[PDB]
RNA sequence: GCUGAAAGCAUCUAAGCACGAAACUUGCCCCGAGAUGAGUUCUCCCUGACCCUUUAAGGGUCCUGAAGGAACGUUGAAGAC
RNA sequence: GAUGUCGGCUCAUCACAUCCUGGGGCUGAAGUAGGUCCCAAGGGUGAUGCUGUUCGCCAUUUAAAGUGGUACGCGAGCUGGGUUUAGAACGUCGUGAGACAGUUCGGUCCCUAUCUGCCGUGGGCGCUGGAGAACUGAGGGGGGCUGCUCCUAGUACGAGA
RNA sequence: GUGAAGAGGGAAACAACCCAGACCGCCAGCUAAGGUCCCAAAGUCAUGGUUAAGUGGGAAACGAUGUGGGAAGGCCCAGACAGCCAGGAUGUUGGCUUAGAAGCAGCCAUCAUUUAAAGAAAGCGUAAUAGCUCACUGGUCGAGUCGGCCUGCGCGGAAGAU
């Protein structure tokens, strides 16, 4: 569960390290994203000579969060934060080229290929 | 179709026709002569 | 087609083999005997009217034996009706068992709502509460305004306001009908349905399908 | 009125049946009737029919040529019939006819089959050709219309299903 | 749109015959015969006297009280009561 | 011998001059898109930065972010930031006391509901001998929104995109 | 003039509008304004018209083959109006700027002359003649036809919030 102004771990190898959600995007009046969900973002933190700005605006796929996802048999699999991918804001493919932790299994949906690929784990 | 309080025949082929109350100008050479009284 | 009474038995999940799980509902469906059948003669619609389980025979009037009696069958603990279609007809004095659903697919489970009392408008029309702390006064969980002014001058019929919830008649429809166990009487349907565990449920094939 | 002025001649093979304003008219092609209006005067004669108004009717005339008209399609009716030609213009576009009933190939995801009625038959030449028989003009008419109303004939190539003797009059997008 | 005059032609309209939208009326769900217009089916139960008069769809008396219902009590995933 | 003002809040209801979705004619409508007009109220029609603000402008959504009426709907429902008491200062004005739809800071919002109106919940009687159930349906209400992807199909179209 | 300072009848209700001013009583009559199918008293009245929208029973400039009349016209039975087999001797690629739009670029020759009548173009796409209708008027069909005017009553224009 991702709403506005929910702070969020960096994923990749970007360079971006604090981000915050402006908008959960793909519906009226929606409110949360969970693993998987688009989210527009504005960077909060950065290191100094990454491939992104501080307060620069653009969209991120969220892939773990402490909420968890829930597998059809009824399980669950929580993570200890909060973490999103950068990704580009009209081809959304991510920036970066490293991916950091594992990922979970509901990303496997052929437009985040890169990311299952590039992850450690799941 | 053109909705005016004000039809009338815009060429040699544009007819007036009443249907059903509604007086109507029907024209078979130019579509955009269509119209319709309301 | 018509359907059948049974009781709410509780709520559990089965393991499919391919590691899914999947919420049921057990409705213990025991043999529903026909008591009357009421023609469009008669009645002027047609229809059968069953009954299920038992009574205690101290707890049954002579109004009610003699019902019974004359169906020649034992008392149940109610009686309902089901309205017949133009193909099927049944006699009185038949039992219907629950593979009548053998090959249905979809149910409408119909039941009693769990009684929640007199509840406020937050609980029983998701109205809003205005602000906890920011000076309010006394007015944490109110409604709010209930009407316009002078120029309408009276509160509309039909306003959502507090009052008694649940403890009414709900039906729950297309619901998956996961397992039908004729030797057991039970009917296991995919979900929840309305009521608490041992109240009374009827089934029938689902209508929209 | 001077459409109903003129007679029609009932010629030999087809008879006429009345029972004052519902009329019957048999012939080689089969069984045409209908009932007219309340203020026609129909009057059989020698080998023809005589149509003129009632009293106390307003516009008995325009009535009077109404039932002139439609009396005159029946016997032509029963007597060869009329026929309906339509065409297909598309690529890709075809039809057929399945006993009674047309199947339409017209470029939609899915098939188009149409039922006729009772008295119309079907019978394609070619794939782009659709001719119809019956005796019924207005019937006729009417599933031509059918017909013709799953594919207009749109105005740029005037690709759609179109009567035979149809004007089409295409047109260019903007230039160029 | 079809056939079709008035108004040899024509013309969806005048006779007549077709279509056509998340509107409408249904269909899905709930309440519901004080629906005073108070409906319906099945079942259960009561077929003793006497007296007085204004007499009338009358009132008492004695014997009788049925089907059922209530009360009281053990209580409730029912419920302010 | 008193009809509380603005904005927000909670809760609304209706009109149609319909924002979205639906139907259709004309196009200077190839497609993708539109434009314009007609019909149509069934449902739906953003949450944030600044400002007391309605508004406005932003930054991102969305199918769309409709427009009006309702004492500019709603304070015996709530708030009280603004405006509009009494303290104080500034700019300006007046000799001054004081003033100023100029500014600034701080500044007691009571109401135990009789009646109608509404949401719930019960009694009394009637229903024509009483009773236990089970019914019917004459009317009332409720719901009634839409995206994206894929296939049809790179097919039709264009000349190609 | 009326209310003020006046009742009553009528106007659905409705000080000031209409008829008509109430001394009191009557289960008497007769009338005025308004009415006479029913609510609700009295014409389901007689005789002729006129409207079809529910006009009546709410709206303008402005539109329209909606109908009831009137007074005048043109055309025409040799034949009108229409329908139809209707096309036809144009020097015509006779003036476009240029080697055909000779017509309809824009202006100018813009005329003789034909068929029986037609075209110096009136257009449409085409700046084109190309193609098309044509005002053609040659035949055929046989009684009406085509406009204006004046008036009667209807139609559209015509969207609101319980």
């Amino acid at each position: 569960m991702i709403q506005e102004q929910t702070m969020l771990n960096v994923a990749d190898n970007s360079g971006a390290r604090r981000v915050m959600c402006i908008k959960v995007l793909g519906g009226s009046h929606r409110r949360y994203a969970g693993v998987g969900d688009i989210i527009k973002i504005t960077i909060k933190e950065a290191i100094p000579r990454g491939k992104v700005k501080k307060g620069d605006v653009l969209k991120a796929v969220v892939v773990r969060t402490k909420k968890g996802v829930r597998r059809p048999d009824g399980s669950v699999i929580r993570f200890d934060g909060n973490a999103c991918v950068l990704l580009n804001n009209n081809s959304e493919q991510p920036i970066g080229t490293r991916i950091f932790g594992p990922v979970t299994r509901e990303l496997r949906s052929e437009k985040f290929m890169k990311i299952i690929s590039l992850a450690p784990e799941v | 179709m053109k909705v005016r309080a004000s039809v009338k025949k815009l060429c040699r082929n544009c007819k007036i026709v009443k249907r059903d109350g509604v007086i109507r100008v029907i024209c078979s050479a130019e579509p955009k002569h269509k119209q319709r009284q309301g | 087609m018509i359907g059948l009474v049974g009781k709410k038995v509780g709520m559990t999940r089965i393991f499919t083999e391919d590691g899914v799980s999947i919420p049921v509902t057990v409705i213990e469906v025991e043999a529903n005997r026909v008591t009357q059948v009421k023609d469009l003669a008669n009645d002027g619609y047609r229809a059968i009217q069953v009954t299920t389980g038992a009574k205690k025979a101290n707890r049954v009037t002579k109004p009610e034996a003699g019902h019974f009696a004359k169906a020649g069958v034992e008392a149940g603990r109610g009686l309902w009706e089901f309205r017949l279609a133009e193909g099927e007809e049944f006699t009185v004095g038949q039992s219907i068992s629950v593979e009548l659903f053998a090959d249905v697919k979809k149910v409408d489970v119909t039941g009693t709502s769990k009684g929640k009392g007199f509840a406020g408008t937050v609980k029983r029309w998701n109205f809003r509460t205005q602000d906890a702390t920011h000076g309010n006064s006394l007015s944490h969980r109110v409604p709010g305004s209930i009407g316009q002014n002078q120029t309408p001058g009276k509160v509309f019929k039909g306003k959502k306001m507090a009052g008694q919830m649940g403890n009414e008649r709900v039906t729950v429809q297309s619901l998956d009908v996961v397992r039908v166990d004729a030797e057991r009487n039970l009917l296991l349907v995919k979900g929840a349905v309305p009521g608490a565990t041992g109240s009374d449920l009827i089934v029938k094939p689902a209508v929209k399908a | 009125s001077r459409v109903a002025k003129a007679p029609v001649v009932v010629p030999a093979g087809v008879d006429v049946k009345i029972n004052g304003q519902v009329i019957t008219i048999k012939g080689k092609n089969g069984e045409l009737t209908r009932t007219l209006n309340d203020a026609v005067e129909v009057k059989h004669a020698d080998n023809t029919l005589t149509f003129g108004p009632r009293d106390g009717y307003a516009d008995g005339w325009a009535q009077a040529g109404t039932a002139r008209a439609l009396l005159n399609s029946m016997v032509i009716g029963v007597t060869e019939g009329f026929t309906k030609k339509l065409q297909l213009v598309g690529v890709g576009y075809r039809a057929a006819v399945k006993g009674n009933v047309i199947n339409l190939s017209l470029g939609f995801s899915h098939p188009v089959d149409h039922q006729l009625p009772a008295g119309i038959t079907a019978e394609c030449p070619t794939q782009t050709e659709i001719v119809l028989k019956g005796a019924d003009k207005q019937v006729i008419g009417q599933v031509a219309a059918d017909l013709r109303a799953y594919r207009r004939p749109e105005p740029y190539k005037g690709k759609g299903v179109r009567y035979a003797d149809e004007v089409v009059r295409t047109k260019e997008a903007k230039k160029k």
